[PDB]
């Protein structure tokens, strides 16, 4: 587990990196906007739906 | 012209105006103005920095 | 980051400002929730190759 | 030997530390309008700054003769572009000198060497005159304008002779050669330095560095790294005040002080400044800077 | 700019760790081209030091 | 100008030579002498 | 510890968990040029009577 | 369909406010009895903020 | 009516190396009113200091000799060491 | 899949005011690019991506 | 690390793949907390008046 | 004064009719005596 | 594989492209007509 | 299986895009107004003054 989310957080991160925002603070937002999206549905909007993310 | 020159003149730049020195005119005549400190070339060797009591 | 704008309740950490932020729109929904409405991804590609013709027509478009 | 005590290359210091250094001196960024640091990374002040800076403070008690001379000489450059409108604040800068100061030789001496760029040499002869009438006479400094605005004018090679032979025989230019080649060597300065408008001249240069910082904020200008070209505002209070109390020790240049002055045996050891790079300080904020109007607008060259 | 800052942020690019689709197994990357590594500065003391 | 520049390297021997005393003596005992010595004599 | 090549971790940060004299930088480096009969790569501050 | 869901009876303040009036922000800074230090809210207490 | 003045500066002068300066210049100082003090900015001195005003307020006088009474500044130069 | 909001109005992003009036031509929020000059070693891109707008969607 | 292209120098042979000049941030720039500067203020006839 | 002088025979000359015209000559007489009796320089 | 023999195998080919290219910029002038040595 | 509505990712998509400003900043080759001229003069003329 330990691996694979260090995996999927590198992805998001490099995400967010690729629109000039880091994972520290997106993730910090997004629990203060209470969003709530686990960082498996974070990677598959940054993926499959980048306009979303 | 001339009264206002004698009560305007200083001993100091009256002795200073006529001297020269070998690097060219005397430091003081050069940087007797100063259109703000950032347009001074701070021509001082190290030898020099220091000064005395 | 900055302290005194992290303090600041007002203002999120993340700064991100790039071309087509203003062309993404917020709106407010009755439940609470926040409806946005972006470019299609041919206007978005539309767009990246009219940038990538106005930066090479200059200098020829190389291979 | 080989495992050298100091280096010049590569650098030991980074891009940031430019910043830092520059902001923790007491340096501020003026707006390219005010003056900028050339190609020479030294600052230069616009025409236009200059004039307003003049007209700000030709009333304070820190005004002087030099100054007028400065803000005179800053122009010259815009009164050879235009000596219609610039020979009006050239003019009203004289004026306040008289006013102030008084005739002198500095003052005379701009006015001269400004209107000789303006291509009058009527008017030239009228302030020599004027020079000799008042008991000032002619230096070194008015003959060579003479023969600056001779040359300008177009005046001939025997009319920038007769002011050469002039100035010799009153004294104020020395020469050690015969009087035809040292005429030649003048004649070949004022050649090579030229005029704002002929293409030849050094002065027909107008490439100018246009940076609001230095580039590299380490530059030497003597020999050891402690001369360096950008110091503290309290380390050049301190030079500006040796200048006068010690003006005697700069007549004579001694070979036991030029050897003296080589740093071989000075320390070079990395501060901890040298690790922790240049200490932070704040930079002068301009909140209360209003609103640019003209932003969208190119500011223009200096001249 | 200091070498192991301009190293990391190379291997970054070159890894392909930008990419929001990367995969350990699969080593794709972006070609980065580095001008100027005669002018790289490190700080005092650690060209001899290091 | 051979005297000149021999006193010249001869002064800047002895600063050189000050500045390599200023870490001889530097050794933790001395440099406790010195600093008390010169605490007494503020003080 | 070793967590690391001495390029980026030095042989003199290895006790750095232990509290003293170690979490700072020696003075003398004998690591460089020919190497030492009793292999010692490092030499403290001489405090009175005893040297690290 | 689906349901929007906060409390027992669905209720919530008002999210948004008047046109043109100013917003009402949250505490960024963590409930801390002491001025010292500033610390932003981490998502741990965000999550317990927002219930 | 009770103003509350203090000395302000250019922010071309408030840059930390013109407060250096006169820290410097203070402490050499042989004027005989202490500095800790008395003007410990220098604002006697200076010529490009102002004595601008930060807050307004007004005292009325008791019915027994002769509606707030206290006076404190506020807002901008509220609790600060140059309001003096 | 179906979706049937219940949209209150528009609202601006980089200030929290919701806005009264709605018009579909003109930018919400006017962005600006970032090039003052002040900055020497300010990393330089290309020309036209540090100068390039963007078009209207909404129309 | 084949992926990288390094050059002494600043001339290099690769000017047809038009390699786009990266920007990168290093993670050091920070402001310490400065003094608040001091300025005048400026009033209004309305708050003059009540 | 001499400079308000200087502005205002600029002014009429930027405009024969300026030998004729009567205003030119009390500025005349009287940057005369300034020059020849009084001694001003002229320069500027 | 040590360090510096990969390093070098990675980058010998890569040293013999920058000397052709060194060596395109004298052949610039052979292109226009005008075959020119090199002058030191 | 996988599928994608909006578009997969591509490194072609948000690769021209770049970063901004807030508002706008003022340049540093502009046209000074007399107000911005009389109050940079100003400072300028103040530090002077403190200098001199």
């Amino acid at each position: 587990a330990h691996w694979e989310r260090a995996i999927v957080r590198k992805n998001v991160d490099s995400a967010a990196r690729e629109h000039g925002t880091g994972w520290q603070h997106l993730r910090n937002e997004l629990g203060r906007q209470n969003v709530m999206l686990l960082p498996r549905s974070q990677q598959l909007l940054a993926q499959y739906e980048p306009l979303a993310f | 012209q001339r009264q206002i020159a004698e009560y305007t003149t200083d001993p100091p730049e009256r002795i200073m105006a006529g001297v020269t020195g070998e690097k060219g005119p005397l430091r003081a005549r050069v940087s007797g103005a100063r259109l703000g400190l950032q347009r001074t070339p701070a021509r001082i060797p190290w030898t020099m920095q220091g000064l005395h009591r | 980051s900055l302290h005194a704008n992290s303090l600041a309740d007002d203002t999120p950490l993340v700064t991100t400002t790039r071309t087509l932020s203003p062309n993404f729109r917020a709106f407010a929904l009755q439940d609470g929730g926040v409806f946005f409405t972006h470019p299609s991804h041919e206007q978005v590609m539309r767009v990246g190759q009219n940038i990538l013709a106005e930066e090479t027509k200059a200098t020829g478009m190389t291979s | 030997q080989f495992v050298p005590l100091h280096l010049a290359f590569p650098r030991r210091h980074p891009n940031s530390w430019q910043e830092r250094q520059f902001h923790l001196l007491g340096y501020v960024k003026w707006p390219k309008e005010i003056g900028f640091y050339n190609a020479g990374d030294n600052f230069e002040l616009t025409p236009q700054a200059a004039y307003r800076i003049y007209k700000q403070n030709c009333d304070e008690t820190f005004w002087t003769r030099l100054h007028n001379e400065k803000t005179i000489i800053h122009l010259l450059p815009l009164v050879e572009q235009d000596p219609g409108t610039n020979m009006v604040l050239v003019d009203d800068i004289f004026r306040h000198h008289l006013k102030r100061f008084g005739a002198d030789h500095y003052i005379y001496n701009a006015v001269m060497q400004a209107a000789a760029f303006a291509k009058d040499f009527p008017r030239c002869e009228q302030l020599l005159a004027e020079m000799r009438g008042l008991g000032l006479e002619p230096n070194a400094q008015s003959y060579v304008n003479m023969m600056l605005g001779a040359r300008l004018t177009g005046k001939p090679r025997d009319q920038a002779e007769a002011f050469f032979r002039e100035g010799i025989k009153t004294g104020a230019i020395s020469a050690v050669m015969r009087l035809d080649t040292e005429f030649q060597m003048w004649m070949n300065q004022l050649e090579r330095l030229g005029s704002f408008k002929a293409k030849v001249g050094y002065l027909s240069v107008n490439e100018e560095g246009a940076s609001p910082m230095p580039r590299d904020m380490w530059a030497l200008w003597g020999w050891h790294r402690t001369e360096a070209k950008f110091i503290s505002r309290k380390q050049m209070i301190s030079e500006q005040v040796q200048n006068r109390v010690r003006s005697g020790k700069e007549l004579v240049g001694t070979v036991y002080q030029k050897a003296r002055r080589q740093p071989w045996a000075k320390y070079n050891g990395m501060f901890p400044y040298d690790y922790n790079g240049p200490a932070r300080r704040p930079a002068a904020s301009f909140v209360d800077a209003p609103t640019p109007t003209h932003n969208a607008e190119v500011c223009g060259t200096a001249y | 700019e200091q070498l192991p800052r301009v190293a990391a942020v190379a291997a970054q690019y070159i890894t392909g760790q930008h990419r929001p689709d990367f995969t350990p197994g699969m080593i794709t990357g972006d070609h980065v081209v580095i001008v100027n590594i005669k002018d790289v500065v490190m700080v005092g003391d650690q060209w001899i030091r290091v | 100008e051979e005297e000149q520049v021999e006193k010249a390297r001869l002064d800047n021997e002895l600063m050189r030579w000050r500045r390599l005393q200023r870490a001889q003596g530097s050794d933790y005992d001395h440099w406790m002498e010195a600093e008390t010595r010169r605490i007494q004599e503020m003080a | 510890v070793q967590t690391g090549s001495p390029t980026h971790q030095r042989e003199y940060e290895r006790f750095h968990h232990l509290p003293g004299d170690v979490r700072t930088r020696p003075q003398f480096d004998f690591t460089f040029g020919e190497t030492r009969a009793d292999r010692v790569m490092f030499a403290w501050r001489k405090r009175g009577d005893l040297q690290l | 369909y689906s349901e929007a869901r906060s409390n027992y009876d669905g209720t919530s303040l008002p999210a948004w406010p008047a046109p043109g009036k100013k917003p009402t922000y949250p505490a960024a800074l963590s409930e801390l009895r002491l001025p010292q230090p500033r610390m932003r809210k981490t998502r741990t207490e965000w999550m317990y903020y927002h219930g | 009516d009770i103003a509350f003045i203090a000395p302000v500066e250019p922010p071309a002068a408030d840059t930390p190396s013109f407060s250096e300066l006169r820290q410097r210049r203070l402490q050499l100082s042989l004027e005989g009113y202490d500095i800790s003090r008395f003007f410990p900015d220098g604002e006697l001195e200076s010529p490009t200091v102002t004595f601008a005003v930060q807050s307004h307020s007004y005292l009325d006088p008791f019915p027994d000799c002769e509606r707030r009474y206290t006076a404190t500044p506020e807002g901008v130069g509220r609790g600060n060491e140059n309001v003096r | 899949i179906f979706y049937s909001p219940n949209v209150v109005g528009e609202l601006d992003k980089y200030k929290g005011e919701l806005l009264e009036t709605f018009t579909p031509g003109q930018h919400t929020n006017p962005v600006y690019p970032v090039d003052d000059g002040y900055d020497v070693f300010r990393k330089k891109d290309k020309e036209a991506m540090e100068n390039a707008t963007t078009f209207l969607d909404l129309l | 690390l084949e992926k990288a292209w390094l050059y002494e120098d600043s001339i290099h042979p690769h000017a047809d793949k038009n390699p786009r000049p990266l920007c990168w941030t290093d993670p050091e720039v920070k402001g310490w907390k400065y003094r608040d500067p001091q300025f005048i203020r400026r009033w209004k006839p309305n708050e003059f008046m009540h | 004064c001499v400079a308000a002088l200087d502005a205002s025979l600029q002014q009429t000359t930027e405009n024969t009719q300026e030998v004729d015209c009567l205003s030119t000559w009390p500025l005349f007489t009287t940057i005369q005596f300034l020059v020849e009796e009084g001694g001003l320089p002229l320069g500027p | 594989d040590s360090f510096k023999e990969h390093y070098h195998r990675v980058h010998l080919p890569r040293r013999l492209a920058l000397q052709r290219y060194a060596r395109q910029q004298s052949l610039r002038n052979a292109a226009k007509g005008n075959v020119k040595a090199e002058e030191v | 299986q996988r599928r994608s509505v909006q578009g997969t990712w591509n490194p072609w998509l948000w690769n021209y895009e770049t970063e901004r400003r807030r508002t706008e900043a003022p340049q540093w080759r502009r046209k000074l107004s007399e107000k911005e001229w009389d109050y940079y003069v100003g400072q300028y003329s103040a530090q002077m003054k403190q200098e001199e």
